[PDB]
């Protein structure tokens, strides 16, 4: 036995029990957490969330230092403790109606360290780590406590529990057997864990110069399984743990072994890291997270006069000059209103806006602000793309093994905006590919044994330049895009971006950019800053915009004078897929002016909008 | 004793429903056949 | 030879990526679409073991779905070797 261990586990009860601490300046001095004890015990959950700072207080700090240099060993001491602690305070819940496997998830730690900051020193160590969430696997059950059915003196025993490797049972219900033949298991009586292993990805932020994005693969266990999303920032707390590895043994250097008649085994593995706490990086229930500070800035933001206007001049602070775009790209932030015919239809709620437009006129830029800024999005290139990068792909489960599904750019931005850099440039058979998935948001794979059917509501921001990388004066938009007029028809706003010789506009974008180097910031300041509009645009997706019996008229003869006006030689050609176009901008103005009813006014500015991104010849 | 023995003629075939008489969802599914004697060598590929 | 009950409408509703564990050997009614056929497939449901060293097949018995049971001793002789099954005599089931 080890007395370290068993001390350091009736410490830890000792000052679970005694845990105390002002409670704010109400609620007097409360034992947060043999209080919170019963508070999980009123839903018999099953995790203890143990504030690191709390272990960090007492002892000074002596237990805490313990805990993380050796959570390995110490992990079923503090089991025992706290099902002690239960024993003692608060038993009604122990029983599952064997017993619910409590999880004690750590958090609040001093420091991340970044998947590249792994270290061999430090494994079975307590730390949080930090990456992007690239590849998930299923709920697969994983067994913690067996039944064993011995093949000699045949009977059923439980709780042999399992442990990291097979174990069976050496004593019998017959002692006379005291063989293991085939000690069996039943499903009835043998107890699981749920288990999923995540991939991560090194953060882009955090890549070193030069060098790819190393990886890591995570071990989710218990209430904390299916928490992640792919493309999801997310930061794991846990201890890293190896597993073996029979891939590195042509390897150079030295390889561990043993001998024990060789009696040899071929000794190598790979790190990787068993998480406990992960987190992500109706109106009501946004308005219940909404905290009153805001809820209130919220109210006056909400109760002013000009606040689409306000809300225009507050997007893209960097690029000045473009108006009509950043309506049009905050439209498509907002998004629309999905709509389901009774037919089977699914009426199209998100805005797709194609944008052209001469060399060095912040095309990119409004693609690089956009993305960082709206959740779940995406940036890709034209050509540094493919078609398993925008839509999902097949690869490998592990090396030498069976395929699985990898998450594509399309998925990674659903119910997100995905920017398409230099869209011309970007190959004509991925060009299908993408303009498939847009006419029915779902992309399917049926290779390698897999027909999954993988749906992808997303927004897409395309940029491209002019054919010849300049816009033809005599040439129509169409003329100077080598996309069809299909293409055309299926894309909502067009807007095309020219450069013009006039001194005003040249001196004041001069003046704006050596201050915007001159300024780090400050430079320019939008009316309202990032968080509020995330917050608004979040706020406002949750209403639902309904269109009025009056305004429906007005869209009649709006589209009367749209189809009109036209080939009475434009842009695009005046069709149906126009009028929805109109009830699609619509419901993104409703939404942001935080109405709910739709008003000719609504109307109005959509049709300002497609007649000023149509250009005439 | 290979000198003194006897064989005989053995052949698998591959049998496949009639790809005009399949659901429009699925792919076609196909039975294994084997073959002996004076049998063999009595049907080409592609034949109903 | 045998009969079946098919339950229906039972009240809870679990998609595919919320079965967990918890809903391990019990009754769970789940929704999806279709995907893939395995075609129809002959399984043992009462195979006879054959026993050579007896002289004759043994007796019919019942096979069960969670594993292939085996014939390491014989009851009657005690013969390690034959313990094959006859196509013939065998009853089966469908599989998909
Ligand atoms: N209206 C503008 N406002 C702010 N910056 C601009 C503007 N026009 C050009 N620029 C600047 O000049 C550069 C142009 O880059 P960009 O237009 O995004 O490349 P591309 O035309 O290939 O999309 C950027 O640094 C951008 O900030
Ligand atoms: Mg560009
Ligand atoms: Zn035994
Ligand atoms: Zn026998």
């Amino acid at each position: 036995d080890d007395v370290t261990g068993e001390k350091v586990r009736e410490a830890f009860e000792q000052f679970l029990e005694d845990f105390s601490v002002q409670s704010t300046d109400t609620g007097e001095v409360e034992k947060v957490y043999r209080a919170q004890i019963e508070f999980m015990k009123i839903y018999d959950l099953n995790t203890i969330y143990i504030d690191y700072q709390h272990l960090s207080m007492r002892e000074n700090g002596a237990l805490a230092m313990a805990i993380s240099e050796q959570y390995y060993r110490f992990l079923p001491f503090l089991q025992k403790g706290l099902r002690r602690v239960v024993r003692k305070y608060a038993p009604e819940l122990l029983n599952t109606s064997t017993e619910r496997v409590f999880q004690i998830s750590f958090f609040n730690l001093p420091t991340v360290h970044r998947i590249r900051d792994i270290r061999s020193e430090k494994i079975g160590s307590l730390l949080s780590i930090s990456g992007t969430v690239t590849r998930t696997s299923e709920v697969r059950p994983e067994l913690y406590k067996a039944s064993f059915t011995c093949d000699m003196c045949r009977a059923i025993v439980d709780n042999v529990e399992q442990s990291f490797k097979y174990t069976e049972p050496t004593f019998c219900p017959n002692p006379s057997c005291e063989n293991r033949a085939f000690w069996t298991l039943n499903v009835t009586r043998s107890r699981f864990l749920d288990w999923q292993k995540v991939r991560i990805q090194e953060n882009a932020n955090e890549i070193p110069t030069g060098s790819m994005p190393r990886t890591l693969d995570v071990i989710l266990r218990g209430d904390s399984v299916e928490r992640a999303k792919p493309g999801d920032r997310c930061k794991f707390t846990g201890v890293e743990i190896v597993v073996p590895d029979v891939t590195q043994l042509g390897l150079p250097g030295v390889k561990p072994s043993s001998t024990l008649s060789l009696g040899v085994r071929d000794l190598t593995y790979k790190i990787s890291f068993l998480a406990c706490h992960v987190i992500s990086i109706d109106q009501e229930v946004f308005l219940n997270s909404l905290s009153s500070d805001e809820i209130n800035e919220l109210k006056e933001m909400v109760k002013d006069e000009h606040i689409y206007d306000k809300l225009v001049r507050s997007i893209a602070p960097a690029v000045f000059g473009h108006e009509a775009v950043k309506k049009g790209i905050l439209l498509q932030m907002l998004g629309g209103v999905h709509k389901s015919t009774v037919e089977g239809i699914k009426l199209r709620g998100d805005i797709n806006i194609c944008v052209v437009g001469d060399p060095s006129t912040s095309k990119s830029q409004f693609l690089k602000y956009v993305v960082g800024f709206a959740p779940r999005s995406v940036y890709t290139s034209g050509k540094a793309s493919s078609a398993a990068g925008l839509t999902a792909a097949v690869v490998r489960d592990e090396e030498g093994g069976d395929y699985t599904i990898e998450a594509g750019a399309l998925m990674l931005a659903d119910n997100g905006i995905c920017c398409i850099d230099e869209f011309d440039k970007m190959d004509i058979s991925d060009q299908v590919a993408i303009h498939e998935a847009m006419e029915q948001q779902t992309i399917s794979i049926a290779k390698a044994g897999i027909h999954a059917t993988l749906n992808a509501r997303t927004s897409i921001l395309a940029a491209a330049n002019p054919v010849g990388g300049r816009y033809n004066r005599k040439l129509s938009l169409r003329g100077n895009l080598n996309m069809t007029a299909p293409i055309m028809s299926r894309f909502d706003l067009f807007f095309v971006i020219l450069d013009d010789c006039n001194e005003k506009i040249d001196t004041e974008l001069a003046s704006h950019i050596v201050d915007l180097h001159m300024k780090r910031d400050e430079a320019i300041e939008p009316p309202f800053s990032a968080e509020q509009l995330r917050r608004y645009i979040k706020y406002a997706r949750t209403f639902k915009p309904i269109l009025t019996k009056e305004a429906r008229s007005y869209l009649v003869e709006k589209y009367k004078e749209l189809r009109k006006d036209d080939a009475q030689r434009s842009s695009y050609r005046i069709t149906v897929r126009q009028l929805e176009s109109m009830i699609r901008l619509s419901e993104a103005i409703a939404r942001a002016n935080c109405v709910d009813e739709i008003t000719p006014s609504f109307i109005a500015e959509a049709y300002d909008l497609l007649r000023q991104s149509i250009i005439r010849v | 004793i290979h000198e003194s023995s006897k064989f005989i003629d053995q052949q698998f075939l591959k049998l496949q429903e009639i790809p005009e008489l399949v659901p429009v969802g699925e792919m076609p599914r196909n039975l294994t056949m084997t073959c002996d004697r004076y049998l063999t060598n009595k049907v080409i590929p592609g034949t109903r | 030879s045998e009969i079946h009950v098919r339950i229906s409408d039972f009240p809870t509703i679990y998609s595919l990526r919320e079965l967990r564990e918890s809903n391990l050997s019990s009754l769970v009614r789940v929704t999806g679409v279709v995907t893939r056929r395995t075609g129809v497939f002959p399984q043992l449901k009462y195979v006879k073991f054959n026993c050579l060293k007896c002289g004759s097949i043994l007796g019919p018995f019942f096979q069960d779905s969670n594993e292939e049971i085996r014939i390491s001793f014989c009851t009657n002789c005690k013969s390690k070797g034959p313990f094959r099954v006859n196509g013939e005599k065998t009853v089966y089931r469908n599989y998909q």
